């Protein structure tokens, strides 16, 4: 009776017992709850896939169906989908339990849990959609959702203008999806993923690229790439636990899943993988500079996530999407951490900055979460102990994954990458915890009180990132993939060379022990250099100029206001119908209107002798040279 | 018997006791709701013209019974779902203005229920010359209510409804009496047949395709469509007729096929780039105008544009989406007009944006039924329309794809409307208005809400009255 | 004040040398971090605009 | 249930409108008979799909061979044209 329904519609009853609400709090303790249950169950079934069956559910309705197609409410629950629930179900349920204390006092409380659940229903129903048209319904509900959901507040900047270049960003990879479903339904005909999976032996073995590319820009869009990647910035600043939901499982997530669900036809164009592969090198550095910069530290973990899923894109890029996979897993759980991890301590100070230069102690003056971030910063550090040394470090051996030939450039993006990775981490925990007291507010240990059980989200979480490395192993296994004979990183996986494969640690504590070494010496935010260093770091903290798209939006709105300008010239396609007439109007009353009171004999007269005149001559006119036809014209010059 | 019903108007006379003339206005239509309902279990199969009936009487004056049966036939057919979509539609109206009256009169409810009569025979016509006399029949009522009862310069408002869909109506009546002067009949329910060669097969194509390019806008004139949609008269019908009265796409689907089985040499170099420039430019011009109404006309122009790519498309999938976005857009744009007119004009009698703002702080619900309508507007992944514009942008690309490949930027722009309306609608200020009333009327949440459950509902896409590719296709 | 003035521009543009993209953003100033997370609305008597309402 | 007889539409000369109607109604049933068909074969694909694993080769492609050539056709009914004068595309 535990059917696949209850990993769903379980969930979906999380919106149906909140829209008939009336309950001022106890819709925590009732929901959270009803995630949880939804959690251990599908764990139930992940420890069930010894077997691996499929279960379809398929005809929860028929959809439509008039010619060469049918979609179907088709549900099957794959080992690629798993990952992902696990993942989502788990992020999820600690972000429920999460947001209990926290966030307690608001003008409308509900509304946040109530949202983010239905969030989770639409997210699981995009991962557990066994088509590309409920993988739509799902990947669209998550963005129109987050225009509500990140703009839970209703303030001025920071939520409301963000929410739409949160979500307008999102539509740029939404229309550019339904243009590549469209060329699907051209090529192909059922739309699901069954029959796609199939199809990969075409009439004649065409292009494709038409097909994927598309995509690949949703998977820009979506998964925050460098043609567009401002959004991440700029919806962070809802409040932290629905950025916990943007950055680690769930809405940066399922740009990769889309990728990952159509594996099968990425493995037939090394076309499209080449972008794939360049895109994702470009934002690893992108975002390494950017986080080197900017003192917002959920700014700092909001590029981290789309540093650590640059790789990923490389990864897919290098055909070892198992890897891919595991690492989204992985970075999942990480920054489920760190984000509930920043969000405490932004609890816990009365001034609730999200600066770093204000913080100073999070040494014995707050100690529990910062051995929390500690585990998660060694996390992301990719450190031999846990699975940070498991979910990065063979993606880099992948890049030296030599059955692709000028491939070794993207070792040393990627290694860059992780140095820069290491000094995040870095960056942010000297400041908050081994620095001198920076802001004298709070000072009498006002921010000693540390939150509200908060330990028990952090706790599980911290579990899955300690040692869940040792658990899901996946590197020789099955796993449901594609792999069309291409790599299949076997010779990434033997001899690689130890210069290299050694070096890539080594070179993560040397960097993390030298910025730590900037507190005995402190030169590196010194020397105030104008002509080089200065605006250095300032054209790298404004994003990499990113707000170079507002010269591409606002210079462009008044582009499409001259298509308003325009739009009246087309009244003065009509005004002058009301004008041009209220010339001809006058020009025809004037004309034998001299006396036009007294003495208009005379005025028709000499009227009716031209009108015989003209009218004889035109007679003349017309039969010797037809085509004169001015004589007319010439007279509409009159009215 | 026969005058079973005259008997009813005597009812009608002396109804008129109680002097409102309203809820006898209203009991009418919602019985009118059962009568076009009964009718709904008939249309089986076999795909033709089911019920008939002459009502021109060539040898009487109200009948149908000859030989020579030169009369108007105004009957049904697969046309019946805009039928289906239009008698759910024409009691909401009036409820939804039930309340703002504004008492100069009560034959304002006489002019909404004659229209909507009308344009029920509209559907139910089967002739040129029987479409063509209820076609701009409903005009002069529209004239009238738009001169009197309306808001702006009326002196300015009206007169482009008579200028235009009378312009490009009377460009029709060449196509009409050309080809009711070639054929010497009309009977387009009866009439997929003729030997119609092609460059006098193509002015008359010209002579129909002007006139519905102005009645489904295109961008010659579409400034035809938002300055009756600004000057907005009466929240019922102010837009929501006017907006049903631009589903001459069925125009466009009933004529179009069964003479025109020759019109590709005008199909894609005319219909496709004048629906895919509209579908840029007039829907990029919601970016600046300050009038809440204009900027939702505006996507009903984008909307009925993607909808009539997908009618040119020659694929059976194309002519489904077309006829879903047909209900789904009436169903959902009705909502938006009775939002801005019927609770959000009415609160304030001021129609622009720049101190509108500031919502959510004293209108709670109010933005709840905003921001998924306006999803449903946007495109929204469930059916308020999606698989209308969805199988649209698929006829489209079919048909031809580099079009259809800059057509699908209408979802980002469909986005452009609602998205940057809606944040700055709901920013939490509210400073220039003066906290104004409940939300919700009671009567007004219960006309928005059937239309909110009507676009939802059709998630299963219902295709049962439409046999979809009956005549609408080609070899 | 010709020197005065002089010298008040030069480090007026010194001063525009290092410009910052950045700034402190104390919480409850328009720099947006705490800037009115949720506003206290304040209380008025609704007034009902239709009649028959 | 029932079955109509098909009219064979090129056949009847155009006025004894019944037959003519029965004819169209006859063809386009024959469409979807054909489109039924392809739906038998995509159902049929996808139980071939998730039998074989990775086994496209095997015993899956012969039927995506007539899939993807049932594919382009099937698909619309139009009007058997007069005469076929004036031919483009
Ligand atoms: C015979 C033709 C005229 C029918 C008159 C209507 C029959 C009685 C129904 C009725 O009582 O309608 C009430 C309304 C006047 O109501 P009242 O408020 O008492 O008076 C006005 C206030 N000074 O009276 C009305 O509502 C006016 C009637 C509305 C129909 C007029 C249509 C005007 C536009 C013409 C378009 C083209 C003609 C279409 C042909 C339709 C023929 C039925």
């Amino acid at each position: 009776i535990s059917l696949i329904i209850i990993l769903p519609c379980i969930s979906w009853l999380f919106p149906l017992f909140f829209g008939r609400q009336l309950g001022y709090v106890f819709v925590t303790r009732m929901t959270s709850t009803l995630i949880i249950i939804t959690t251990l169950i599908t764990y139930y079934y992940f420890y069930q896939l010894l077997g691996n069956n499929n279960p379809i559910n398929l005809e929860l309705f028929n959809y439509l169906n008039i010619d060469y197609l049918d979609i179907n409410y088709n549900f099957e629950i794959d080992a690629l989908t798993i990952t992902m629930l696990l993942a989502i179900t788990t992020i999820s349920s600690m972000v429920h339990i999460y947001s209990i204390g926290y966030m307690e006092t608001d003008p409308h409380q509900v509304r946040f849990f109530s949202l983010l659940s239905m969030f989770t229903f639409w997210m699981i129903i995009l991962v557990t959609g066994s088509n590309y048209f409920v993988l739509f319904v799902g990947w669209e509900f998550i963005g129109v959702t987050s225009y509500l959901l990140i703009s839970f507040w209703v303030t001025r900047l920071q939520a409301m203008k963000s929410a739409l270049s949160a979500v307008l960003m999102n539509r740029f990879g939404d229309a550019f999806f339904v243009l590549g479903l469209c060329v699907i339904a051209y090529v192909f005909g059922t739309l699901n993923y069954s029959t796609i999976f199939a199809t990969a032996y075409l009439i004649n073995t065409d292009l494709l690229v038409l097909i994927m590319l598309a995509l690949f820009i949703a998977a820009m869009a979506k998964s925050a790439q460098f043609g567009l990647h401002n959004w991440l910035t700029l919806a962070m600043e809802g409040p932290t636990p629905v950025s916990s939901l943007l950055h680690a499982a769930t809405l940066v997530t399922a740009g990769i899943y889309l990728l990952l669900r159509s594996a099968n036809i990425l493995e037939y164009t090394p076309t499209v993988l080449f972008i794939i592969l360049w895109i994702g090198a470009l934002t690893t550095l992108s975002a390494g500079l950017i986080a080197i910069c900017s003192n917002d530290l959920k700014r700092i973990i909001a590029l981290s996530t789309m540093s650590q899923l640059g790789m990923m894109t490389i990864a897919i890029g290098l055909s070892a999407y198992n890897l891919a996979l595991f690492h989204l897993l992985g970075h999942a759980f990480f920054k489920a951490l760190l984000f509930m991890s920043a969000g405490s301590i932004i609890h816990s100070i009365l001034n609730e900055s999200q600066d770093i230069r204000t913080y100073g102690g999070l040494l014995s003056y707050l100690p529990y979460t910062y051995i929390c971030i500690t585990i998660a910063s060694l996390s992301l550090m990719a450190m031999p102990g846990l699975t940070g040394y498991y979910t990065k470090d063979i993606i880099i051996e992948s890049t030296y994954g030599s059955y692709s030939i000028s491939n070794y450039v993207v070792y040393w993006i990627a290694y860059l990458s992780a140095v820069l990775t290491c000094v995040y981490s870095m960056k942010i925990l000297y400041l908050t915890f081994y620095s001198n007291p920076n802001n004298n507010t709070i000072t009498y240990y006002n921010a000693h009180e540390s939150n509200i059980y908060i330990t028990l989200p952090m706790f599980i979480l911290a579990i899955f990132a300690m040692f869940a490395g040792w658990i899901l192993k996946d590197i020789g296994t099955h796993i449901l993939p594609n792999n069309f004979s291409y790599f299949d990183t076997e010779f990434s996986i033997t001899q690689f060379y130890k210069l290299l494969p050694l070096i890539s640690a080594i070179l993560v504590s040397i960097l993390i022990v030298v910025l730590n070494e900037f507190f005995a010496i402190v030169f590196n935010l010194n020397n105030k250099y104008i002509n080089t260093v200065y605006s250095i770091f300032n054209q790298k903290l404004v994003s990499d100029q990113i707000l170079n798209h507002f010269i591409i939006f606002k210079g462009l709105v008044t582009s499409g206001n001259i298509a308003h300008h325009v739009d009246k010239g087309s009244l003065y396609r009509l005004g002058p119908v009301g004008i041009n007439r209220l010339l001809n109007k006058a020009s025809y009353n004037v004309i034998n209107l001299s006396s036009n009171t007294r003495s208009s004999l005379s005025m028709n007269s000499m009227l009716i002798l031209i009108t015989i005149v003209s009218l004889l001559l035109l007679v003349l006119v017309m039969n010797v040279n037809f085509i004169i036809v001015i004589p007319v014209l010439i007279s509409i010059l009159y009215i | 018997l026969l005058s079973s019903l005259y008997l009813f108007n005597r009812i009608l006379a002396w109804q008129g006791n109680v002097k409102h003339f309203y809820l006898f206005a209203s009991n009418l239509l919602l019985l009118f709701i059962v009568v076009l309902y009964i009718n709904f279990n008939t249309f089986s199969n076999s795909f033709q013209f089911n019920f008939e009936l002459f009502n021109s009487l060539n040898p009487f004056g109200l009948s149908n019974s000859d030989i020579s049966n030169g009369l108007l036939f105004g009957i049904d057919g697969l046309s019946l779902t805009f039928i289906l979509l239009t008698v759910l539609l024409i009691p909401l109206t009036l409820l939804g203005n039930w309340y703002n009256i504004n008492f100069n009169s009560n034959l304002y409810y006489t002019l909404v229920l004659a229209i909507g009569l009308v344009i029920l025979l509209n559907f139910w016509a089967l002739d040129y010359i029987s479409f063509y006399i209820l076609f701009e029949a409903t005009l002069p009522l529209l004239f009238i209510l738009i001169h009197i009862y309306g808001s702006s310069d009326s002196e300015r408002a009206s007169f482009y409804v008579l200028m235009f869909t009378l312009s490009g109506s009377l460009f029709m009546l060449l196509s009409i009496v050309v080809i009711s002067i070639v054929l010497n009949t009309t009977n387009f329910i009866n009439h997929n047949l003729f030997v119609l060669s092609l460059d006098l097969q193509t002015i008359i194509w010209l002579g129909l395709f002007i006139a519905i390019m102005v009645k489904t806008p295109l961008f010659p004139i579409h400034v035809w469509l938002p300055v009756v949609h600004s000057e907005s008269p009466l929240a019922g019908s102010m837009i929501l007729a006017g907006l049903i009265l631009k589903l001459a796409l069925y125009a466009i689907l009933r004529l179009l096929l069964p003479l025109l089985c020759e019109a590709q040499i005008l199909y894609t170099p005319m219909i496709y780039i004048i629906s895919l420039l509209t579908i840029i430019l007039t829907s990029l011009a919601t970016l600046r105008q300050i009038d809440l109404k204009v900027i939702i006309a505006y996507s009903s122009i984008s909307h009925m544009g993607i909808a009539i790519l997908g009618v040119c498309s020659n694929t059976s999938l194309g002519i489904y989406g077309s006829i879903v976005l047909g209900v789904a857009h009436g169903f959902v744009s009705p909502a938006l007009f009775l939002i801005v007119g019927g609770i959000l004009y009415d609160r304030y009698h001021i129609r622009i944006v720049n101190y509108y703002k500031g919502l959510t702080t004293y209108m709670p619900q109010l933005a709840t039924y905003i921001i998924i309508l306006s999803f449903a507007n946007i495109g929204t992944p469930l059916t308020g329309n999606f698989t209308g514009e969805f199988l649209s942008l698929q006829g489209g690309f079919i048909r031809n794809p580099i079009i259809g490949g800059i057509s699908c930027i209408s979802v980002l722009l469909a986005a452009i409307y609602q998205l940057k309306l809606t944040n700055k609608l709901t920013g939490g200020i509210s400073s220039i208005y003066m906290h104004r009333t409940n939300d919700v009327t009671i009567r007004e949440k219960f006309i928005m809400n059937i239309l909110i459950i009507s676009t939802l509902i059709i998630g299963i896409c219902p295709q049962i009255m439409y046999n979809l590719l009956y005549w609408t296709v080609n070899n | 004040p010709r020197l005065l003035a002089r010298t008040l521009d030069e480090t007026r543009a010194h001063l525009y040398e290092f410009r910052h993209p950045d700034p402190i953003v104390p919480p409850s100033f328009p720099g947006g971090t705490k800037y009115e997370r949720n506003v206290p609305p304040r209380m008025e008597k609704i007034m009902q605009h239709n009649l028959y309402e | 249930h029932q079955r109509p007889e098909l009219v064979s539409f090129d056949d009847i000369n155009y006025n004894d409108h019944k037959k003519v109607r029965e004819a169209q109604e006859s063809y386009t049933r024959e469409q979807f008979i054909r489109l039924e068909a392809l739906k038998t074969v995509r159902k049929a694909l996808e139980k071939c799909y998730e039998e074989s694993g990775p086994n496209h080769f095997e015993d899956c492609k012969n039927l995506a061979e007539q899939y993807l050539d049932m594919l382009p056709t099937h698909r619309l009914q139009g009007y058997l044209g007069y005469q076929r004068n004036d031919p483009s595309k």
